[PDB]
């Protein structure tokens, strides 16, 4: 017999990208060939499949550093954290092939989904 | 609010 | 020119869900009147005005322990801690002046808001 | 996805 606030889930993710924004509470760096991105744990594990695996592991939950496979574009990396905290994508002609690598790599599966429908469009 |  | 997931918010405050309720990754104990609530300090920033407020101070963001007000009554809390992690409230008859001074207290004025239309048609 |  519950209510429901229809936009409460889109303003917590609002509020939590201010954080990330303004660098609050943020309790991991993220390293992609040299580049770095901090970011709330439990963020990252609420939206790929690979850091939820990391962060859930008694050893690496601990680790205030994550490095990234040396194949993985920063750029595409950024795309896809900004994704996370926004449910916007930045997905481009040029772009495209690098954010649908990470994605696959991210385990971000519904990224990997249109990445795949927006290619075979192209095609 | 919504009846969800 | 980004493309939107509608239901990634949602998707997210689900997973969000699923970790406090295996206890993975919660940074607090909010304590009120002896009972013992665990949670993420930045899903408490992103949905109270009063959690934001404590966790941006540069003494209390360090704090792993809140002791709220004694006049906080446990079960509305329990309502609304459930409400941020779900976008769902549990209000009845019998618990919405606790909710209402609960959410009037944490600053969750959504809820406020509400609490007073359910109580308005009420009288 | 949509247009936002
Ligand atoms: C499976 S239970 C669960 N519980 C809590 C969290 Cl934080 C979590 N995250 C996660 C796991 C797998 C995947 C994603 C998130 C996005 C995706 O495409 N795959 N999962
Ligand atoms: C104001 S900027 C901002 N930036 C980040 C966060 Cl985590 C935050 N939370 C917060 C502040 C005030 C209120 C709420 C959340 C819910 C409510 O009713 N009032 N605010
Ligand atoms: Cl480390
Ligand atoms: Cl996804
Ligand atoms: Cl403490
Ligand atoms: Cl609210």
């Amino acid at each position: 017999s519950c209510i429901q606030f229809t936009r409460h889930a889109s303003d917590v993710l609002l509020n939590l990208n201010r954080l990330r924004s303004r660098d609050i509470l943020t309790d991991v760096v993220i390293v992609v060939s040299r580049e770095q991105f901090r970011a709330h744990k439990t963020v990252l594990m609420a939206c790929s499949g690979l850091f939820y695996s990391i962060f859930t592991d008694q050893l690496k939950c601990n680790l205030s550093v994550i490095n990234l496979d040396p194949e993985i574009n920063p750029e595409g990396f950024c795309i896809l954290l900004d994704f996370m905290y926004t449910s916007r994508l930045n997905l481009r002609e040029g772009n495209i092939m690098a954010v649908m690598a990470t994605a696959m790599y991210l385990q971000m599966e519904h990224v990997v989904d249109t990445c795949r429908k927006f290619i075979k469009a192209s095609e | 609010w919504v009846i969800p």
